[PDB]
RNA sequence: GCGAUGAUCUACCCAUGGGUGGGUACAAAUGGCAGUCUGACAAGU
């Protein structure tokens, strides 16, 4: 009857595009890794969009994030594996939530804006 | 009540009084006074029809059933409305249920006091069954057999 | 041709009858908009013909939700069926004015001789009605529209958001505040009665320190003289005779040099001691209720740390909502000891997350986190 | 600034709001329900003389609000006042609707409107503590859907992010806003149109307002606080825009 | 005699002040809970004892609309509460919470009854210890003067102008060291005679009442065969009443 | 048999005891600030 708590969840093609921009941002130092760093970037206001894993045990520990996202008008996605998120994030350990921050002199600007456009139409 | 009473008492158009009462109950299905008055008007109409039959045959249970169906729908809508007025948990809902049943059956006792009288009380207690109120009911049974 | 219009209010429905159709081509003109504004002209444009209020707040909620969905409720059906003349359904249908294009078709499917208009001219009439408000009703409508607005709005919004009874935690906040103030005042009043009777019996005042037992002792011992061996066994039924305190106080009472007091003083001291004892009983009741409500509202956090400390965290963050909103180091803001406290802050923050955003939380994940912190403590 | 400093409160030009002078000056609104900060801001407290009481004032953060940014940049006219009715479209939470409610005070009212339900729950809790607010958790493009809750509001404020901002303002203001009534819009250029520039967006939206019969009185850009944002104050005319 | 215990007087007045303060704060907290459920009762009835008795009477808006509250409230306020209960904006409670709120309201009622009992006890204590000062200035003001000065003997040893000034010591010593005008009332402002005078007569009656109070105090603290019927206080009240009525009959303006 | 579900870092003596020292919330002090105004007229006819 209701939605699942994870929703909106991403299709596989959008997931590939998301993880590509995640890896290039982690290469160019734009990516904050972890739920605490993501919440801190949401408070400081520096984030561009949020990726969240939709299978961590349990789901509420990062489900605290969409409330801040809705109150500050940030888009967020839910990808289906924290294992793949940690791998494409470049950590030796699964990450459940990541925050792509904003920058203006960034080499990946239109890549971030393309995927963020896809997310904003996903919502 | 006053327009229905004028219509049935001076001009005596029972169909008009019927439509008036149905409209009034469509607007206010919450008022036991108006329900009471509809039942009283139906009873008076039935006794007038019976006495007219008597004088006709003198010169030369459908009724209780319609009054009692009016009583049945009275009890249904009064229970619904006393619930919906102040619609919670298990104990709160159960206590409210006891209070509603107490109020409804006190009103039915008033209907008894308004009151084929034996058949009428019989079907009322039949609908009733279908603690202290149960004792008062079986007391009503014994006094009915006395009557 | 806008013969009747229907206006819906938080206290029920109303049906107005149009006396004059304002003209339709000059509707963007300054003169016609100012005739909407002036009450000297809206009286000429609109007269009220009927008004039926709602019956209770629950039916007002249900009927407002039904207007919001756009269907025809039973009371709406009743008022329209009373007011509208049954003309023919092919030639000269009657014309109702309605604020909602979506409400229109349900009215038509119910009554087949009514045509529902929502044009800019009908919006103009309805805007004038809503503007002049309470003055149009000639005195009928009781109940104040502002209070009705606020109540119906809160109720309808709560129904649409699907609010709860468990996730309420202001009971927890106010209970821990009352626990703090009760403890402070019980200590104050217990010291007050302790001095006010040690003036009569300082040996006992020095002997027994515990406040509730002292209050019971002053409740039993009226004077230091009328105390026999049966009363000695009565204190043995009270606190303890195997410790010998009853024997000590009976010797000090038999040898006492305390100043004897008047009977009204003794009676008032007994009343004060009774009041303090009842306050201590209420404090124990409040403590147990707080433990129950913490196990119901925040079982993970209470499993990880404790009932009273969890209530301290909730009341200091402001609410469980804010406590789970916050990061995992500001809850610490609210060597090995410092590192283990930081670890505990991380884990209590996570427990706060799951405990708030689940709908009915679970001590299994509470105990999982607690066992993890304990295994880390064994690691240290 | 710190936890013990002493300041002098002073009435601003707009009624309802105040300035707290010190070594640095702070915009301030009088706290309605005293003793609880909503979004964790610091708050001033005076004591006033029956035994005296402790009155409380609350700081207004313009790096969070988009109306205190307009106040601080300096708006000649703001149609919110100590006694009015304000319709707040896009009311995410207390972080701005509580300050607006403290400005309109206990006499006036404020109808807060939000769509999504988690800010709805925040709004419900804050509105329970604050009586001037009535909350609506419904989509703001449907005044017909919530017509039974609002009557003839006196000003509208808009913090809507959606790209149909001018049409949704026009709908709500034709339905509920009074004649010659203040309209206050906060335009976000990036949300409305990302490809073309912010000034083009601003001229385009002021054109849409003037088409929907709101006469714009002024336009501020609020630059040191947000980027690419604007505040348009207009007046709803309905009769002779010229 | 067993009853002449000014230590019991000063303990009683300290207990009275603390009891008032704590009853006030507990009443505020009870208003907070039942305003979380019933957010209009706090602005309808500010009488905290009435709030507690209403909570003891009903525990939900339906019982508020059904039961009768005549002995607690007048009828217009009662029906106003009934309409507010018909449309209340707050949520509803659970049963253990209603139990705890009911217990808190019982605590408030018990503390109010205890405060009244203790005030009557202290009044009888003053009529037993210093009955002439009681006949003059009143039990509350007599207990406050004794509590300020420590013992009855020290209060009798002090002169009359000190007994006038006794309360306003802050303004007194500030004005003395600053070379301003000294305060004139002191703690005697709340006695009934100073409550009946008007302005400059309030100053003059404070002076005369302070002189007569010092007379009564020196009698009662130093009496060997004390009548305990207060005839000295009765005659001092007679002289003060006559002085005040004559000073009110004296007019300033022209006729 | 580690880690984003968060690794690392945030005064003096006596070889993990006691003795010096500073700082924050609460209580007690008959400890300190801290000393109890003026003194012959006034009102009516």
């Amino acid at each position: 009857a209701p939605n699942p708590k994870a929703f909106p969840l991403a299709d596989a093609a959008l997931t590939q595009q998301i993880l590509d921009v995640v890896q290039q941002a982690a290469n160019l130092r734009q990516l904050k890794k972890g739920a605490n760093e993501a919440t801190k970037t949401l408070n400081r206001g520096i984030s561009e969009f949020i990726i969240m894993a939709a299978d961590c045990e349990p789901i509420e520990i990062l489900l605290h994030l969409p409330l801040l996202c809705e109150d500050k008008n940030v888009p967020y996605v839910f990808v289906p594996s924290r294992v793949a998120l940690g791998r494409a994030c470049g950590v030796s350990r699964p990450v459940i939530a990541a925050s792509i921050t904003t920058n203006d002199a960034s080499a990946i600007k239109t890549q971030i804006y393309a995927v963020k456009d896809k997310i904003e139409t996903l919502l | 009540i006053s327009c229905a009473k004028y219509e049935y008492e001076v001009h005596a158009n029972f169909k008009s009084c019927r439509n008036i009462f149905q409209n009034g109950l469509r607007f206010n299905p919450d008022v036991p006074k108006l329900w009471y008055e509809y039942v009283k008007f139906e009873l008076n109409f039935i006794t007038k029809l019976i006495n007219r039959r008597k004088v006709m045959g003198l010169i030369n249970a459908l009724r209780g059933d319609i009054a009692l169906t009016i009583f049945d729908v009275c009890m249904k809508t009064l229970g619904k409305h006393y619930i919906n007025k102040h619609k919670s948990d298990s104990k709160m809902n159960i206590e409210l249920n006891k209070e509603t049943l107490n109020y409804l059956f006190s009103e039915s006792l008033r209907y008894i006091k308004l009151f084929e009288r034996d058949y009428l009380i019989n079907h009322v207690l039949q609908f009733w069954k279908n603690p202290e109120l149960y004792l008062k009911t079986v007391m009503i049974d014994i006094t009915l057999n006395i009557r | 041709p806008i013969e009747y219009l229907l206006f819906e209010e938080p206290t029920g429905y109303a049906v107005f009858k149009v006396k004059l159709q304002q003209d339709d081509i000059g509707s963007r003109l300054k003169e016609v908009q100012e005739q909407i504004n002036d009450f000297g002209a809206f009286t000429k444009l609109i007269e009220l013909v009927s008004f039926a209020p709602f019956k209770g707040a629950a039916e007002a909620l249900e009927n407002a939700n039904d207007i919001s969905e756009g269907l025809v409720s039973e009371s709406l059906k009743a008022i329209l069926d009373l007011n509208l003349p049954k003309a023919s359904s092919k030639k000269k249908n009657i014309t109702l004015a309605i604020s909602d294009k979506n409400l229109g078709p349900s009215i038509k499917e119910e009554f087949p001789y009514v045509d529902c208009i929502s044009n800019e001219l009908a919006q103009d009439l309805i805007r004038g009605v809503r503007l002049h408000g309470e003055k149009l009703f000639k005195g009928l409508q009781s109940g104040d529209l502002e209070r009705a607005q606020l109540g119906l709005g809160h109720a309808y919004s709560r129904a649409k958001v699907k609010f709860s009874v468990q996730k309420n935690d202001n009971h927890i906040i106010q209970a821990i505040a009352l626990l703090d103030q009760l403890d402070k005042d019980i200590n104050t009043f217990a010291m007050r009665v302790k001095e006010w009777y040690g003036w009569h019996f300082p040996e006992l005042a020095k002997l027994v320190p515990d406040n509730y037992t002292f209050a019971k002792l002053v409740l039993f011992i009226k004077d230091k003289a009328s105390l026999n061996d049966d009363s000695l066994h009565d204190l043995a039924a009270l606190l303890n005779e195997d410790s010998g305190i009853a024997q000590r106080v009976i010797d000090n009472a038999r040898i006492s040099m305390g100043q004897d007091i008047s009977e009204t003083d003794m009676e008032n001291v007994c009343v004060f001691a009774q009041r303090v004892a009842s306050l201590a009983d209420y404090r124990r009741q409040l403590y147990d209720y707080l433990c129950e409500k913490m196990h119901t509202v925040a079982p993970n956090l209470s499993e990880l740390i404790g009932e009273v400390i969890g209530a301290r965290l909730i009341s200091h963050a402001g609410s469980l909502t804010n406590l789970s909103k916050q990061a995992a180091s500001t809850v610490q803001i609210l060597k090995n000891k410092g590192r283990i406290s930081r670890y505990l802050a991380n884990k209590c923050s996570m427990a706060s997350r799951i405990d708030n955003y689940s709908e009915e939380p679970s001590n299994v994940f509470g105990s999982v986190l607690k066992k993890q912190v304990e295994q880390r403590l064994e690691f240290y | 600034a710190r936890g013990g400093a002493k300041v002098v409160i002073e009435p601003h030009r707009h009624a309802g709001v105040y300035i707290a002078r010190g070594k640095e000056d702070l915009l301030v609104t009088k706290n309605m329900a005293p003793g609880e900060s909503v979004y964790g801001e610091k708050r001033i407290s005076v004591e006033e003389p029956v035994p005296p009481t402790k009155v409380e004032y609350r700081v207004w953060n313009p790096f969070r609000s988009k109306l205190a940014a307009g106040i601080m940049g300096g708006l000649d006219e703001l149609f919110i006042a100590p006694g009015k009715k304000v319709l707040y479209l896009g009311a995410a939470s207390g972080t701005s609707v509580s300050h607006v409610s403290d400005v309109v005070g206990p006499e006036g009212v404020v109808y807060a409107v939000e769509f999504s339900h988690r800010p709805g729950r925040e709004l419900i809790s804050m509105a329970k503590k604050r009586p001037n607010i009535i909350p609506i958790i419904e989509d703001a493009r449907h005044p017909q859907k919530y017509r039974m809750l609002i009557g003839m509001v006196d000003c509208v404020f808009a913090d809507v992010a959606q790209p149909d901002q001018a049409r949704i303002i026009a709908l709500n203001s034709h339905m509920f806003l009074k004649d010659q009534g203040g309209v206050v819009i906060s335009i976000k250029a990036n949300c409305i149109d990302s490809t073309v520039d912010a000034e083009t967006v601003f001229a385009r939206e002021v054109q849409k307002l003037r088409e929907e019969r709101i006469k714009p009185l002024e336009q501020l850009t609020l630059e040191p606080y947000e980027r690419d944002h604007c505040i348009v104050v207009g007046r709803y005319m309905r009769s002779g825009l010229k | 005699s067993a009853d002449k215990v000014d230590v019991m007087i000063i303990q009683a007045i300290a207990l009275l002040d603390d009891l008032d303060k704590e009853l006030n704060t507990y009443a505020m907290r009870c208003k907070e809970w039942y305003g979380w459920h019933f957010p209009e009762l706090a602005k309808i009835v500010t009488d905290s004892v009435a709030y507690a008795r209403i909570i003891l009477t009903m525990g939900i808006r339906s019982k508020a609309s059904e039961t009768d509250l005549s002995e607690i409230l007048p009828e217009e306020i009662e029906e106003r509460v009934k309409t507010a209960a018909e449309v209340s904006m707050g949520t509803e409670i659970t049963q253990t919470d209603l139990d705890n709120i009911n217990a808190l309201a019982e605590q408030i009622v018990e503390f109010a009854a205890y405060r009244e009992q203790l005030s009557n006890y202290l009044s009888a204590r003053m009529k037993a210890i210093a009955p002439n000062l009681t006949q003059l200035v009143g039990e509350l003001v007599g207990a406050r003067l004794i509590a300020h000065s420590g013992s009855l003997i020290s209060l009798a040893k002090s002169p009359a102008s000190t007994i006038q000034i006794l309360g306003a010591e802050k303004a007194l010593f500030r004005a003395l060291k600053t070379k301003h005008d000294t305060p004139k009332y002191g703690l005697l402002y709340h006695a009934s005679l100073v409550g009946q005078a008007t302005g400059k007569n309030k100053g003059k009656i404070a002076r005369v009442l302070a002189a007569k109070a010092a007379v009564s105090l020196r009698y009662d603290a130093l009496a060997e065969d004390r009548d305990d019927s207060g005839d000295i206080g009765l005659e001092s009240r007679a002289k003060v009443e006559n002085r005040l009525s004559q000073l009110e009959g004296r007019d300033l303006r022209t006729t």
